[PDB]
């Protein structure tokens, strides 16, 4: 069980996607057409896990990209990139959600359903050791927020031996193009905490943040965030993308991340966060790894840890470290830290080094981490919820809809559950 | 009772195994091809060894009896890819695709017992194609829970199949202060019982400690995992030396048996090797044989995170290796009775047992060592091991208070009351421990 | 016995033999005015089962067409492979039968099934080593139902020994503008079953459906569809002219393919079959074709899996395989599709393997199955028989033309007991 399918979906997720296959192509070395030029077997491999070996030596992409307007996975297909793109890979269909949870699968994906489970039945059939989905999407997009929730729940019931993990990013509440961006989040977020094993929160917010103080940009452009959320990625799975000194799975990873069933949300931050004209400024040091791991806006959560609980916290590293080195900063960052760390586990630290270092970086740092201020995240939306219905605007889009109040009062006391599990477990 | 046989289990074990085998194909010279190698020597093999841990073959390769087990693939590749596979033979290793669990759920579970039957008839096979046998050693880390229940099935299946021979497990024991998996203190404590009721012979060793000692006697900045393997490749080879290679007096795995099993349950010798020290240093400085027997008596020699003075005195062994005078270390060891180090027992106290071997230490080029024409490798039996005990003990009960995880081992192969009679046990083994060196 | 006949006639069936013709040529290499290319040995052998050594190294195809328009043989005369022909292998009468099988083989049947059936069996005294007779016909069009209906029927009586390959083209159910087709279709097929050993079930709306899947062609055209049954009849007989591990003759369907004499009708299936312009991403394997072969959507009679119970089934395959991957793929697909797999065989499973590769391809495979699904159909054209003659319109015609209803209440419950007895058998 080696092999991983990264799935796509969303208005959002499929520029994701495909940025991901980029970072892989220009990290491991493949040219756009299929032709293999990476070096020199366990690449090959990694080419074997996410990639189907077509004839020529010719490689082609194992994605399942499903979405709407087939307009714009035409236009993603012409890139140059995207040239290896086997047409059984996207499957799309016409032509827009509106940006509601009930036209995304509620009316739209219930004809579509038995198609893409078609499709990933052919693909299950293709490969079989095939392990994990990796799924991106997006909780406000319509697209997303309709068909994630259904699909996710149709491969949970049919296959519940295989793993789950999704890179959902969360929708603003501060600045929303509409209202009904975090409702259908709400509402899509009932059934994710439920049919979901593993989920990673990205804010849009967070991502502007850091690259109005990294890149130090001031319109933020959604490919380098694609970019930043790609090498993310690609750090994650370099657990199994190259042998190194402990490599984990990603059952491993869940069994020690997690105690219960629950936590499937996860904090995200990576590092180095390299600010244009600073790699003569600064020299990679592991302490400072750590502290931008330890920083609050440095997350892309994102959630402030200080207000909350570390629950479980997880650091891989790639690159040329030491292991005694790395273990003398976990120990002081968590004896200096001692408030912030949970103290009855006593030791919540799961650390994976990779080997090699990733191109252009001498050590490269991915962090994982659960508080307990990640309530607020919800809370708020929540809020947003009991703020947005209140006034029963728009309700009658939703009753044409078909849409009941016995599902939202089930997403709140969702919620409630959540929070809950948040103060047990008391913050 | 010329044969030996060594099983590596888990990914430490194999590294520790890859490790071994270096170390011996250097002692003797030995190169990827061989033939010996090459027909020369005598007693670079043959004569023994290699005879105790090389197969001898009709065309006179000595292929080492190893068999690399493990369900992670990407360990097995990397054995393979290097030349101790061409060394060993293809069917001598076992191959698995997807590893047990994390970790000790599936390793001692029916899923890792399948494969027990066509390992057991693997190591028939290999015994129908040698000739006698002394012992079975074992190699798994007691940090990896898969290596820990594989290994402690391989002994039970070995102990119902023949029972002659005495079985030898070297076990890796985490760092106390630092444990990386979750569920580690929970599969040592569960396996404790079951090399308990299976191993004659245990071997603890601490990484912590080896890392203290290459920091500091070594003077490296950065340890290494290779270096840790390195190590535990000299001390396994400093304890079968005699049976390698002749020497004056030489000593025989009964004898060790004999010496560090005086009562009906004391298995658990501790390994301490000294000189130990970086080669340049060892090149400027130069000290006697009774500062190697100080030495001995340190903290950090002993690779257990315990101090030995707290530690009461038992049946000790010491090897020595290339030229070493009789009459030196016997002023030696009545100057280190002489100085009451270790507080000794009414029992054992005159047990310090004293081999040579004729075979001077080898230090590898990737790990330094302390160049000397001779070494000493004591196996004692304080009481310190009842202290690491005790210390592991804590934790794995303040954890199972709470345990966050036992729905997982509850539904996959384990259930409440195993742990609390693991638990138990250890419980009754350090009561009986303290019991036995108190009673002094 | 590797000499085998070919007889093409109707308006489609004309179409469909050229086509055939132009596939034999393709497959060995040959030039269309008799020129031999083949290398080296077997070509020849080939010929000499198919061709005529005429003057000057000559060859041309043993084949006899028939219709009752003269512009069908001018137009396969305008075609470069077919275009010379002595004049006694075709005769063509006039004028056509007015989309009636009554008339059909009535009148413009017998005034010239006299001078066919001489020609033929002139051939038939040059051919010593005919074993089989391959037909090409509509069974849709009254004229050919009728003439080529009336054709075997004579053969029958003249060759009962020989083998009957009937290709002919089951009506389409979407086709309303001649109400009279099914009713010809189930007149011709009741005298058929006793006349014709071999059928093979072919839909024009399954051929529609095929290219507009695979090739998606706007407009049905009946070129690439005459291709393809051209491609299936010849994979069939190179399996046993062209050697193989296991080749496959009509007497060994004939005593395996079918339990008991009273079936006649085999399933087509062909594979494999890729998408226009996706060559480059697909890669001829064992499974694929495995799956194709068992999915309604790649088969041409066309009947599903799903809905009828499987009697018997058997897959050929030319190129290079393996018989342990076709052994696995069939132990898997007896493992899953043990619901169709009927239990008194109970391992259903007919391979044969040709070992050179196919004209164009690496590995080309043929499949036919004996389900439950036929009966389907024959309950259609009843039902559509017995609404149109309830009308008793256009019954006028068939009343001039003498035949009775006493006749067609026998064919109809002559086909409710082939139903029946695919009912046994239930389904």
């Amino acid at each position: 069980m080696r092999e991983i399918i990264h799935i796509s979906t969303g208005q959002c997720g499929n520029q994701i996607g495909a940025a991901f296959w980029e970072t892989i192509c220009g990290e491991h070395g493949l040219d756009f057409n299929g032709t293999y030029h990476g070096h020199d077997d366990i690449q090959k491999e990694r080419l074997n896990v996410y990639f189907n070996e077509a004839s020529s030596g010719k490689w082609v992409p194992r994605s399942i990209n499903v979405d709407l307007e087939p307009g714009t996975i035409d236009a993603v297909r012409n890139s140059a990139i995207g040239n290896l793109f086997r047409p059984d890979n996207y499957i799309f269909g016409q032509s827009s959600a509106g940006n509601v949870w009930a036209k995304g699968h509620y009316t739209e994906g219930a004809e579509l359903v038995d198609s893409v489970m078609d499709v990933i039945r052919r693909e299950a059939e293709g490969c079989d050791s095939l392990q994990g989905f990796q799924i991106t999407h997006s909780l406000g997009g319509g697209t997303g927020s309709g068909m994630g929730t259904l699909l996710i729940s149709k491969i949970r019931e049919e296959f519940p031996d295989r793993m789950m993990a999704t890179f959902s990013v969360l929708p603003s509440p501060k600045t929303s193009d509409t209202v009904v961006e975090p409702y259908n989040a709400t509402l899509s977020v009932h059934q994710l905490v439920e049919h979901s094993d593993e989920t990673f929160c990205i804010d849009n917010e967070a991502l502007y943040d850091i690259c109005q103080r990294t890149l130090k940009l001031n319109q933020p452009s959604y490919g380098d965030l694609n970019n930043l959320v790609s090498s993310v990625m690609s750090g994650v799975t370099t657990s199994l993308r190259y042998p190194g000194q402990l490599n984990s799975d990603l059952r491993k990873l869940a069994v020690n991340l997690v105690p219960f069933p629950r936590l499937h949300f996860f904090m995200v931050g990576y590092a180095p966060l390299t600010a244009i004209g600073s790699q003569s400024f600064r020299s990679l040091t592991v302490p400072e790894l750590t502290q931008q791991m330890f920083d609050a806006k440095n997350m892309m959560a994102a959630a402030d840890p200080r207000n909350g609980r570390y629950l479980t916290v997880a650091a891989f590293f790639r690159g040329k470290v030491s292991v005694k080195e790395v273990e003398d900063e976990m120990h002081k960052v968590q004896s200096k830290n001692s408030d912030y760390f949970v103290e009855w586990i006593p030791n919540n630290v799961q650390t994976a080094v990779c080997s090699v270092a990733p191109q252009g970086l001498d050590m490269a740092a991915t962090f994982i981490a659960n508080s307990t201020s990640i309530q607020e995240l919800f809370k708020r939306v929540g809020d947003q919820f009991s703020a947005m219905f209140k006034r029963k605007a728009f309700l009658h889009w939703y009753t044409s809809e078909g849409m009941d109040e016995l599902e939202f009062s089930e997403a709140e006391s969702n919620m409630n559950d959540l929070v809950s599990e948040y103060q047990q477990y008391q913050e | 009772m010329r044969e030996v046989i060594s099983i590596n289990v888990g990914q430490a074990g194999c590294q520790i195994g890859n490790a071994c085998w270096e170390l011996y194909s250097l002692e003797h010279g030995i190169k990827p091809d061989g033939h010996l190698e090459d027909g020369l020597s005598k007693p670079k093999g043959g004569e023994e060894g290699f005879s105790t841990f090389f197969h001898e073959t009709g065309y006179g390769k000595f292929v080492p009896r190893a068999i690399y087990v493990d369900l992670e693939p990407n360990v097995i590749d990397e054995v393979r890819n290097g030349p101790y596979k061409d060394l060993f033979h293809p069917e001598q290793l076992i191959s698995g695709k997807e590893d047990a669990a994390n970790n000790y759920a599936r390793g001692h579970y029916t899923v890792g017992r399948e494969i027990l039957g066509d390992v057991l008839d693997r190591i028939r096979k290999l015994a129908d194609q040698c000739d006698g046998l002394q012992g079975f050693l074992f190699t798994h880390s007691l940090g990896g829970g898969t290596g820990s229940g594989l290994g402690s099935l391989l002994l039970e299946e070995l102990s119902a199949e023949y029972g002659k021979k005495s079985k030898l497990e070297f076990a890796v024991y985490p760092a106390p202060q630092v444990s990386t998996s979750v569920v580690e203190p929970y599969n040592t404590v569960l396996t404790t019982h079951t090399t308990l009721e299976h191993a004659d012979c245990t071997f603890m060793v601490d990484n912590e400690a080896i890392y203290d000692m290459c920091k500091r006697n070594l003077d490296i900045p950065r340890p290494s995992f290779a270096n840790l393997n390195n190590l535990i490749a000299q001390v396994v080879s400093s304890v079968t030396a005699s049976l390698r290679f002749d020497g004056s007096l030489n000593v025989d795995l009964n004898e060790f048996q004999t010496n560090l099993v005086p009562y009906p349950r004391i298995h658990f010798p501790l390994v301490s090797y000294s000189p130990v020290l970086s080669k340049s240093k060892a090149f400027h400085e130069s000290n006697s044989v009774s500062e190697i027997t100080n030495a001995c008596f340190e903290p950090g020699n002993q690779m257990v995170k315990c101090d030995p003075r707290d530690g009461k005195y038992m049946a000790t062994c010491l090897l020595y290796r290339g030229d070493v005078v009789t009459r030196d270390v016997q002023r030696a060891v009545e100057q280190v009775k002489n100085k009451k180090t270790v507080q000794l027992v009414d029992w054992c106290p005159t047990g310090f047992k004293i081999g040579i071997c004729y075979e001077p230490p080898t230090a590898t080029p990737n790990s330094q060592l302390a160049t000397v024409d001779r070494a000493v490798c004591m196996l004692s039996n304080t009481t310190s091991i009842a202290e690491a005990w005790k210390r592991i003990d804590r934790k794995f009960d303040l954890m199972y208070a709470k345990r966050a995880f036992v729905h997982w081992y509850v539904g996959e192969g384990m259930e409440e009351g195993e742990f609390t009679e693991a638990r138990e046990d250890l419980a009754a083994l350090e009561r009986d421990y303290i019991e036995v060196g108190a009673d002094s």
